[PDB]
């Protein structure tokens, strides 16, 4: 039964992985019954309307195109049609407050909302980029992957983390009800190499306190 | 070197994150 209880996946897998590592990989996490009815929820906001380009942190007079090709919308979890989405975001909050205080030095007390993304096939993907570089307060990535039948061999989408100190990189395909958690700071770029079929993916941001409240001061203060 | 803000994932900064 699925998921798994989270007090020994965090501490006795997700937390040595990503001391070690910086990248760790949860597959088959909620099972194929709930992934399926993610999916269904995620094609749902798809058919109605709900993505938009994604944006990027910065901009100065580049298109968001020339670096990113999704279309995402933002889940708080609670919306109608989005309740499993939501069981989604409960199991992902449960690994991190199991994980309190062993992650790094990081103090998790927050996170984004969940960002739904699609990259709709036609070659699109993401260039080399690091999630959070300047200090925003976002200490790690979570990843939740939907994609029933993909070939990454013929659909592409993979994503390269490019983990720093490592002797070879690490290729993530974008699996059904495979989660994914790595740092999110300098220590992991990456790329989603191009789509060539519909790719959904559901990512979570969390939050070192320290840190997330230094952004937000610079954010009120105007620099 | 380039600003690697110009790349980076787009996040709310004002009133919207969730406190866990
Ligand atoms: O979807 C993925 O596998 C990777 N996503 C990103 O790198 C991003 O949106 O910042
Ligand atoms: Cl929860
Ligand atoms: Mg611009
Ligand atoms: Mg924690
Ligand atoms: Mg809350
Ligand atoms: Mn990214």
């Amino acid at each position: 039964t699925k998921p798994l209880p989270a007090l020994k996946l965090a501490l006795e897998y997700i937390v040595p992985c990503m001391n070690k590592h910086g990248i760790c990989v949860v597959d088959d996490f909620l099972g194929k019954e709930t992934g399926q009815q993610i999916g269904d929820e995620v094609r749902a906001l798809h058919d109605t309307g709900k993505f938009t380009d994604g944006q990027l942190v910065s901009q100065k007079s580049d298109s968001s195109k020339d670096i990113r090709g999704d279309k995402i919308t933002w889940i708080e979890g609670k919306e109608p049609g989005c309740e499993t989405i939501g069981l989604l975001m409960s199991s992902m909050d449960d690994l991190i407050r199991h994980c309190n205080g062993k992650l790094g030095s990081y103090k998790i007390n927050g996170r984004t909302k969940a960002m739904v993304a699609c990259y709709p096939g036609n070659g699109t993907g993401y260039v080399r980029h690091v999630d959070n570089p300047n200090g925003d307060g976002r200490c790690v990535t979570c990843i939740y992957y939907l994609n029933k039948d993909w070939d990454a061999k013929v659909s592409g989408g993979i994503l390269r983390i490019f983990p720093e100190g490592k002797a070879q990189f690490a290729d993530i395909e974008p699996k059904f009800d495979r989660l994914l958690f790595f740092w999110s700071d300098r220590r992991n770029p990456h790329e989603v190499q191009p789509a060539y079929a519909t790719r959904y993916a559901i990512t979570v941001w969390y939050f070192d306190a320290d840190e997330r409240a230094r952004a937000k001061v610079k954010y009120l203060t105007g620099e | 070197e380039l600003d690697l803000e110009t790349l980076a994932p787009y996040i709310p900064m004002d009133g919207e994150d969730f406190q866990l």
